[PDB]
């Protein structure tokens, strides 16, 4: 889909009427979730008998859902969604010392703080690595933080969360690395407003 | 109003050349109602201080456009990524004329970003067309670990493989570093003989070193590359009669510069006749949110096709780059480049200059180099592999048959036992018998020399996940081919759908079955007994893991349960099972008819029960592409019609 601005809708929303699929997963941007959001609004694609899907990107703040979120829209983040701000940069402080104590434990030093600006090193100073290194593998409170060789966080533990039946964006399971717990076994497919329908 | 178009360049005459060129666009078209001017920035080494001087300078400024080229020195190839970063902050176009590297290609982190000339990874695309050229196949890729040699890699396997053809096999190398020859080694003697390479002018330098002193300069050989690998010390370190790729406009920045004008021009005139025009951010303090715009101008300059070019029509691809390029071919000849072809937008007309390849040939040579000298790999199995320890003379004792002709005996070579309690040293000991025979008749049959030696693991091999479930994998004798280790499977094999889903067979020089064994009523009523039909657990039963029985049990999902019990006992080889049935360990042991029988032919004590449910066929498994396959069948067809196998059958198998 194109989803910018001035989109002409008649492209669209003649495909959204080819689409026949009770099931979806969708990939946008949050503004662009908000304007597919009315346009199958408009189409009726909303309706309880369908279920779509989306990543992280397409969300805003998880306190602030927009009416034009759809009810029943399910996704799955960190565990810290429902951590405070202050408890997130002490996480962090936490890793970060506990890096620099496996440096120390390793070698006895403190691991070496970086320039100013109007300079760059070339090599990469092998105590830099080493601390990435020990960084590599970090465990908190239980919640192990090893990061992935591509530079962000790999095989994390995550909580499953689906907006509920009064606008309200509560975890529903929990997706623990191997294993996947989740309530409603059922999905209540509320009347296009409330009152979920029983399946025939 | 008037409209900034800003410019980075160094050279304090392309300033000036850019401003005529303003003043050109605005006779070209008119300023009268939408005023022009323009603005040039220096970029400087350090990175923070450049990106500083354009936020400070070129955002102080309601600049609707900025374009960039490379500096002279080959230092901070990467100098246009903190202006990229600038303008995709507030998402404001950026251009880019000098730039070959991909990095800059990707419009994940590069939003706006577009380059004139296509990277060195879009040079791929030329390749193929040398492919058609000379319709060849027997492709080799040999290329850098950086994140261009990667997306190269991805451009030109996606070009070989619309084609359904596949590249025979892809080499991955650290740049900078040596002793690249080993590396060559396991490239060498692959029966290909045309040559694709990716790599920096430094690392092309040492792997013509590494060719030119391992004699890959020879006939047959053949490779290309891009300017790069072909310019400074690379040049220097180049065979003669190489050939090369070649640019239309590599060097001229100006021309770049007056195409980018131009088309600059013609998108802002687009843009000009459309309302709600929203002006570019001033200063990047008091200014965080997006230009609206900006996207909008994207837009239109993806469908800018720009036709008043001095190279010619300038028109984007979807990604923003100059579609039907304009290359060239040369040819080394004598240290220096001369013409052999000139590529047009999607093909190659060649002139004069006829291709000196480097084997000192004016003649197209295959680039294909088949091979007598063929590898075998085996698994130990007596009644058709003979398995003994060679003495002191480097063989073992041979001795001749009851009609008196002497045993053929082989030397394959053996990890002493493989196993941990093994110390993996694989000595050479003599490997004789059924198969042996076969392979020794089909090779003097076909004349092809061979080499013989058994699986190093001792283990048939199944589609099982990369360790922590990571992608699926052959392991044994389909790992060692898939992988390239081996030519041909020669050992009693059972066919199956997933083997040839990635192998294929021959024509089966065997018929047989699966059948169980027992020691000496309590007769197990073949396969349909309660006790193992409902699986029990006073009562062992169970196979060789990684092997074809272990998928025959997996996909017959109402014996999983019996499958859930392979789980508990399963052996690696037979003789030890066999042993414990001797030994009552086990109380029965299903494995495939033919050993079976012969098993309990010869010793006696031991007892056979259940017809052979499962029909199959020994036949001789190998590659899909090589093309012994139908030669193969037709000689094991006739050796079938001449009973060669009855004869080796009564050698071997019967009169026990
Ligand atoms: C570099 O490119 C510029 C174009 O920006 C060339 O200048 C013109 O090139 C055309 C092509 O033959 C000529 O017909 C014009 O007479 C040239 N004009 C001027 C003012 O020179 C320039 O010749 C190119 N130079 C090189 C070395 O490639
Ligand atoms: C300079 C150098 O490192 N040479 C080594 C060589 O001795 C070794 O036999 C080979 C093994 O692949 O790797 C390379
Ligand atoms: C982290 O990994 C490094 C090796 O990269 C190892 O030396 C260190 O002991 C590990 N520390 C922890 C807590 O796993
Ligand atoms: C190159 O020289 C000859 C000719 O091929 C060959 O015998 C020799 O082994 C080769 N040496 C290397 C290092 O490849
Ligand atoms: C590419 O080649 C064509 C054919 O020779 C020639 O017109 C010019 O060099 C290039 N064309 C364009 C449109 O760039
Ligand atoms: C581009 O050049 C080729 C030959 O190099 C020629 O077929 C034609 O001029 C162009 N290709 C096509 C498909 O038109
Ligand atoms: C010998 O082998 C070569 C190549 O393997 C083949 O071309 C030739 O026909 C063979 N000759 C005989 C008599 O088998």
């Amino acid at each position: 889909l194109e989803l910018g601005p001035g989109g002409p809708r008649a492209r669209t929303q003649r495909l959204l009427r080819q689409v026949d699929a009770p099931v979806l997963v969708a990939y946008c941007s949050r503004e662009e979730a908000e304007v597919l959001f009315a346009e199958a609004a408009q189409a009726g694609l909303v309706g309880p008998g369908h279920v779509w899907l989306v990543p992280n990107l397409a969300l805003g703040s998880t306190d602030a859902p927009p009416a034009a979120f759809p009810v029943g829209l399910i996704s799955v983040v960190t565990e810290s969604w429902r951590l405070s701000l202050r408890q997130k940069v002490r996480d962090g402080v936490a890793i970060l010392a506990l890096g620099a104590h496996s440096y120390r434990r390793q070698y006895g030093t403190l691991p070496a703080p970086a320039g100013d600006c109007r300079s760059h090193p070339g090599p990469v100073s092998p105590a830099r690595e080493a601390f990435y290194r020990h960084l590599l593998n970090v465990t908190w409170e239980g919640r192990d933080f090893s990061f992935s060789p591509g530079g962000y966080l790999v095989r994390p533990t995550m909580v499953v969360i689906a907006l509920n039946r009064h606008r309200l964006w509560e975890m529903v399971g929990r997706w623990d690395h191997g294993v996947l717990y989740m309530k409603y076994p059922v999905w209540p497919r509320y009347s296009t407003s409330l009152q979920p329908v029983v399946d025939s | 109003k008037i409209v900034n178009i800003g410019a980075v360049l160094s050279t304090r005459k392309h300033e000036q050349m850019f401003r005529e060129a303003v003043n050109q666009a605005n006779k070209r078209h008119g300023s009268w109602k939408i005023q022009l001017n323009a603005t040039s920035v220096t970029h400087k080494p350090n990175a923070i201080q450049m990106a500083l001087s354009v936020c400070e300078d070129l955002i102080s400024s309601q600049v609707y456009a900025i374009l960039v080229s490379h500096p002279p020195t080959p230092n901070d190839h990467f100098t246009p990524t903190p202006v990229s970063y600038t303008a995709g902050f507030y998402r404001i176009p950026v251009l880019g004329l000098t730039t070959r590297m991909s990095i800059y290609s990707d419009k994940s982190i590069h939003l706006s970003f577009l380059r004139t000339v296509p990277p060195y990874s879009h040079q791929s695309s030329v390749w193929f067309e040398m492919m058609r050229v000379y319709n060849w196949n027997h492709i080799i890729l040999l290329v850098s670990d950086d994140h261009e040699g990667r997306a190269a890699q991805k451009r030109l396997e996606t070009l070989l493989e619309e084609r359904e053809s596949k590249a025979e096999k892809v080499l991955q190398f650290d740049p900078g570093t040596k002793n690249v020859t080993a590396l060559l080694m396991e490239a060498r003697e692959l029966e290909a003989r045309v040559i694709i390479l990716s790599a920096s002018e430094d690392d092309a330098a040492t792997v013509y070193r590494a060719a030119a002193m391992l004699n890959m300069t020879g006939s047959g050989y053949v490779w290309l590359v891009g300017e790069r690998e072909i310019s400074g010390n690379a040049l220097r370190y180049a065979p003669d009669g190489i050939i090369g790729l070649q640019l239309i406009n590599g060097k001229n920045e100006s021309a770049h510069i007056s195409d980018a004008v131009g088309v600059v021009a013609q998108a802002v005139h687009e843009l000009l006749e459309k309302e709600n025009i929203t002006d570019p951010p001033r200063g990047c303090v008091g200014n965080t949110n997006i230009w609206k715009t900006g996207p909008l101008f994207k837009r239109v300059l993806m469908s800018s096709k720009y036709a008043d070019g001095v190279t010619g029509r300038v028109e984007f691809n979807e990604d923003g780059d100059r579609k039907f390029a304009n290359y060239s071919i040369m040819n080394l000849q004598n240290r220096k480049l001369v013409q052999v072809g000139i590529y047009n937008g999607t093909h190659v007309i060649p002139n004069d200059r006829k291709i000196i390849w480097p084997g000192g040939e004016t003649e197209k040579p295959r680039g294909y180099q088949m091979s007598t000298r063929l590898k075998i790999v085996t698994i130990h199995q007596e009644p058709f592999v003979y398995v003994k320890p060679t003495m002191s003379d480097g063989t073992c004792k041979e001795e001749f048959t009851v009609n008196g002709d002497p045993v053929k005996k082989v030397i394959c070579t053996g990890p002493n036992d493989t196993s941990p309690g093994s110390p993996r040293h694989t000595v050479p000991q003599c490997c004789y018998g059924f198969c042996i025979d076969l392979l020794i008749k089909l090779a003097r049959t076909m004349n092809f020399t061979y080499e013989v030696h058994l699986v190093a693991d001792g283990k048939f091999g199944t589609q099982e996940r990369v360790n922590n479930s990571n992608k699926k994998e052959w392991n044994g004798m389909m790992g060692e081919l898939l992988s390239g280790q081996a030519d041909m499977i020669v050992a009693p094999l059972t066919i199956n759908n997933e083997r040839a889903q990635y192998i294929e067979f021959s024509k089966p020089f065997k018929y047989q079955g699966l059948t169980i064994l027992v020691k000496k009523e309590e007769r197990i009523t073949g396969i349909n007994d309660p006790r193992l039909r409902n699986p029990s657990d006073k009562f062992i039963y169970a196979t060789v893991k990684q092997s074809s029985v272990d998928i025959y049990f997996r996909r017959q999902v109402e014996l999983s349960t019996m499958y859930r019990h392979m789980e508990k006992h399963n052996y690696e080889s037979a003789a030890e099972a066999i042993q414990a049935v001797r030994d009552n360990k086990l109380h029965a042991f299903i494995w495939d008819s033919a050993v079976l029988e012969f098993e309990a032919s010869q010793k006696c004590d031991l007892v056979t029960t259940g017809e052979l449910f499962f029909r199959s066929g020994f036949g001789i498994g190998m590659r899909k592409d090589s093309p012994w396959k139908q030669n193969v069948s037709l000689s094991i067809l006739k050796s079938h019609e001449n009973g060669f196998m009855e004869d080796l059958d009564k050698t071997w198998v019967r009169y026990q």
